[PDB]
């Protein structure tokens, strides 16, 4: 249901969705 | 001929360090770059 190159970096979250599910 | 312009790779560099009082070994993390551009 839930849905550039200018120095804007999107860091990844520490807990991937997999461990959150656990 | 039609050319794509993709900006050259870049990103922040962060250093992993245990506290100096323990040791001076350091490992470097290159953010969001494939391990080829290095
Ligand atoms: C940190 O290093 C100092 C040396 O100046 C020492 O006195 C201290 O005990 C050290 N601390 C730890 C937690 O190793
Ligand atoms: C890095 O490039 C290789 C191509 O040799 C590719 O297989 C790999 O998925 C790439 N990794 C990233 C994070 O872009």
């Amino acid at each position: 249901k839930v849905t550039k190159f200018n120095g804007l970096t999107v860091l990844p979250p520490l807990l991937t969705d997999e461990m959150i599910a656990q | 001929e039609i050319l794509d312009i993709t900006p050259c790779s870049f990103g922040g560099v962060s250093v992993i360090t245990p506290g100096t009082n323990t040791s001076n070994q350091v490992a470097v993390l290159y953010q969001d770059v494939n391990c080829t551009e290095v």
